[PDB]
């Protein structure tokens, strides 16, 4: 009788129904390794006649910031944007970018508020925010605006596959290129084939030159190769 | 009031005397004019006593929140963009103040000269502040040199005071010191004051 | 018919919902003795991608204060920045730390706002404010906006178990290692098992230096060993 | 079909809800003589982890005025706080102590709004006002803002046994310490049983010097063993 | 769907449901005569707990005017501060008493408005103001804001008795005394039996010198007396 | 007025004269001048007397307020702060009033003397304000030493306020003293002062 409220067993049924939404989203997977942190997002289009050369789905946050997006895809479009004011103004106030931590507890504590106050609907959606601050870092929110820090990750549909994946396959030491493609191999068995470099998007930011750059397409070709070498393989059960 | 301030190679000094007066009258001979931010970070208030310590304590209250919450200390640059913006803000009806803030943090050594409008000068080398600062500025422009050590820094630092003390009669009584090196912040205390100015005059 | 209401039998169901998210949270742990207080929480995760080396438990609100928090955690977040600000705003008009019981008193008349406020809902989570004022001291507070001063104590799933215990071998005499101990232990059969000092956070504030310190990995060791000693031996029955 | 609203009978169930809540609550006594007014309070916990030396129930409103609580815990601490500010408000204005009688009417004027404006919820909470203007002084509250004055009354679960027993013994011309024995019986037939001084707790305003003071445990063994005779006595039938 | 609405009746039920409460009212009477107007009310109280001497059912509004309740009682507290408040405003723009009629009326739409302003409820009480402008004046006034002038009546449970008994025994020319006598009697009859000059509260304002006085406890003796007279007598039936 | 403050070695000693002037209208021979803020705590005002009423009704209500609720007396400190924020706010249009808090709590003993601005000095021994300030401090810094005790220090106190009246045509008319050790906040009335400065010539 009112809009977010507890339910007798504790829990916050619109939020649960929010999450309902972004388990539905496109799948986004973020591997975070010594030398920085990737984040690839499938691009897939089901249509000829969507511009998908145009089609973005990771977001540059800041300088050193980029996020993936999962859930309804209107609320994630004003989350990023929210994320990006958030930047700014941690510039503007201290002259410094912000961490990626601080970043995303910010977001978060957004998200919590349509979460506890009556006029207002939760967010159909989850993030991927990476980055890196002195370290490489990988952080993923909640509808509720729950925040967790991963080594790797995932959120969307695909995500338990990737998930059980990374579960064996994920290694503390994996190097920039091996960590990236033992993602592409993830989103492979994610969607249940070989991927095809036009239609998967990556970006990250090695620890190098603090600095969000995303793989060209040309660039992803060799990348998609050798995964879509091992996917093959692997999808043989 | 005169305020000093020296990046040496090795650290970061701050140095004021504790003179407050209103007018002709001295109304305080031991007035503090040095405050510590953060563990590596210490600001000296030249100005309107009210005004100064009004906003030391949001100073100090900013910066300490600010590290709870991110669990990072704040850079100088951080604090003294923060102060700047407050300062500005007020523009037209300014605190009265001359605010210089330092230390050493990831970002390196750095001292800040703000006034009331929120414009802040960064100082590499050699700052002084207050109605004895020109004093004070002969000798530190005299004998500083980029190399100088904290350790003779200081001395330096109460060196330039104690010229001020004696052409500004709006400054005096005494002098706190601080040295700022990274294994720690040190405040030399009246007796080792006394007996560094000791090796000049009084 | 309109949000945080009466009962015909005098209670407010939404706080008891709430109350009902803080028993689903993780264990939290308080002791009390004369040399100081003691926090300690469950720090496990379920999943080997996570960064468990990151995921903090136990927060500093001040110098002389930390907290631990159950129940909704998006919720548990904004409590403890709210106590944080709190216990900042007293420094910055009294030039004085907050005692640790006015700073509970303030977040409890916090929380219990939310509580007859209709556009607004409860807070799905309990606290454990430690701190030493004049003296060593734990408060442990409820979704209701209820405040409670304990010798020792738990809030989470866990509860019950460690409060039986504690029941039992608690001691107003306790020595600060020996309070420590018998709190590794509680969580130990909290969690039915011996710990790991790999997944399990402690911190305290000793009365002779009133700074909320963190009990390093290393540190902790001896004291997990010598509490999984008597755990094994209480997992008899 | 609003909040609080009146029923065919012409009453106001969620008033009436939240006296609910203030029967279940801990017992409180108050007894008025020439000498002075006396309030008790059950101190009385259910674990040996709780700080029992700490838990106050008997609140200092001003210098000559206390009150004692019933009901949501919580409520009654903005209740008195409340009542708090009041008081001061009342010399900020005057230069003068408010008097019982006004701080009681004001304290009830306030809940009483939330007994009629749709967004807000009644104070499930009963109030013992007890001080000394010219002549001592004890009202008690109710959720709905209704104000009585008593010469000797009680709230809570205990309320109707210590209710019948004054009903009998009390009397016009108790002395002080008559009084306040009478109060610890009525206390200790209320929880059926002897009293325990190290759990009760006992506060007065005395007609000579109006100033709030609170019996000492010290001062208070005599009073409950004086009473505790009585009781047993008393605990035949 | 709302608050306080029209039913197919054409009626508003929360107010018609407030008039219930103030059925449930202690009674209070009111008579007019020539040499001024009386305001008499049931004091009685249920135990000997409660201080008699003090409670309070006559109010002064002004020097010439006053007032008694019926129903909620928080609730009438307010209105009859709100009359206060308004009676001093008159003073304070024009310099001027206010005339009973005006402060009847302002009131009344003060009423009012809580009968059609969705987030509030009606006043669950009624009022009988009497006064002295040029003439004696009686005003009841009702839960929904509507005003009505009376030569006598009553409110409250015990209303219909006393109206019924008026409707015969009333009289335009009854003097001071005889109109007083008749309404003692009238109470009388309502509480279905002698009167205890103890436990009734009257109240007056003659035409000679417009100043609301309270007859004594003693001035009344000699009247209940003469009362309870034709009372046992016109008790037989 | 006039008004001095001395922190000795066992106590607080704080007192005023009695003088309310306007031009050179004599106001009031009986001026209150020194209140109680807490139980060893008290508070003398110089300035516009209806400005330093007006903060000191807000100062006690605060101090009160504070204890009931925190059930813990606030320090010197706290309420020193407390009143330099709020004079501090209205630093635009500030309230005139020179203000003396102090007395004995957990952190020692202290006094502070307070500006319109909200600047406050911590006094570590003597202090004096108002319009006679200047000729009290006289007195006060030839005979004050750190050893002096409560007892000659309201004998000093007397002593000082007393030159001052000699010189300041805004001060005189009688003097108030309040000793402040630990086991006493005491006033000493009347005729204990006339007896007191009666050692000297009036
Ligand atoms: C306490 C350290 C403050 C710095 C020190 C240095 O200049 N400032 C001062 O002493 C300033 C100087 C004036 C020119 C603004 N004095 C002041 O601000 C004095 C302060 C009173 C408490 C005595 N007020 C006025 C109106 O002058
Ligand atoms: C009563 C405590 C205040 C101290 C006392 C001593 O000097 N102050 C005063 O007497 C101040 C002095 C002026 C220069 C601000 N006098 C005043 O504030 C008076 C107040 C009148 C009500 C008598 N004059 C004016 C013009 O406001």
């Amino acid at each position: 009788r009112a809009i977010t409220v507890f339910s007798p067993d504790g829990r916050l049924f619109q939020v649960e129904y929010a999450r309902e939404a972004v388990k539905r989203g496109a799948t986004a997977i973020g591997i975070k390794c010594k030398e920085g942190v990737i984040l690839i997002a499938d691009k897939r289009v089901g249509s000829k006649l969507l511009e998908a050369d145009t089609i973005e789905k990771i977001y540059k946050i800041d300088e050193h910031i980029c996020a993936a997006t999962s859930g309804l895809v209107a609320d994630a479009r004003v989350l990023i944007d929210r994320a990006r004011i958030e930047a700014q103004i941690n510039r503007l106030t201290y002259d410094e970018p912000i961490t990626v931590k601080e970043l995303a507890k910010k977001i978060c504590d957004f998200k919590q508020q349509y979460t506890q106050y009556g006029g207002v609907r939760p967010f159909g959606v989850s993030l991927l925010i990476a980055g890196v601050d002195e370290v490489p870092k990988l952080y993923e929110t909640d509808p509720s605006g729950a925040l967790l820090e991963y080594k790797a990750t995932a959120i969307g549909m695909g995500r338990n596959a990737v998930t059980e994946f990374f579960e064996k396959e994920y290694r503390d030491d994996l190097s920039f290129d091996d960590a990236m493609v033992l993602g592409l191999v993830a989103m492979g068995l994610s969607i249940e084939s070989e991927l095809v470099p036009e239609n998967i998007e990556v970006g990250y930011v090695k620890v190098d030159d603090r600095t969000f750059k995303e793989v060209s397409p040309e660039e992803l070709k060799p990348y998609v190769e050798r995964a879509n070498e091992r996917i093959r393989e692997l999808l043989k059960k | 009031t005169t305020t000093v301030g020296l990046v040496c190679k090795d650290g970061v000094v701050m140095a004021t005397e504790k003179r407050a007066t209103m007018g002709n009258f001295i109304a305080s001979k031991a007035a503090k004019k040095i405050y510590q931010i953060a563990d590596r970070m210490a600001m000296t208030t030249a100005g309107s006593v009210g005004d100064a310590q009004f906003l030391a304590r949001i100073i100090k209250i900013e910066a300490n929140l600010y590290e709870i919450r991110r669990e990072r200390k704040p850079t100088v640059r951080a604090i003294a963009t923060l102060t700047s913006n407050l300062l500005n803000s007020y523009r037209y009806f300014p605190y009265l103040v001359q605010l210089l803030i330092g230390g050493i943090d990831s970002e390196g050594k750095s001292i800040y000269s703000i006034d009331p409008i929120g414009g802040a000068i960064e100082e590499k080398d050699i700052v002084a502040t207050g109605s004895g600062s020109l004093t004070a500025y002969g000798v530190l422009e005299d004998r500083f040199t980029p190399e100088i050590g904290v350790d003779e820094a200081v001395e330096l630092a109460v060196r330039a005071i104690y010229s001020a003390m004696k052409r500004d009669s709006a400054s005096g009584d005494g002098i706190d010191v601080v040295k700022i090196t990274e294994d720690e912040f040190y405040q030399y205390s009246p007796e080792e004051v006394e007996q560094i100015l000791a090796k000049f005059r009084k």
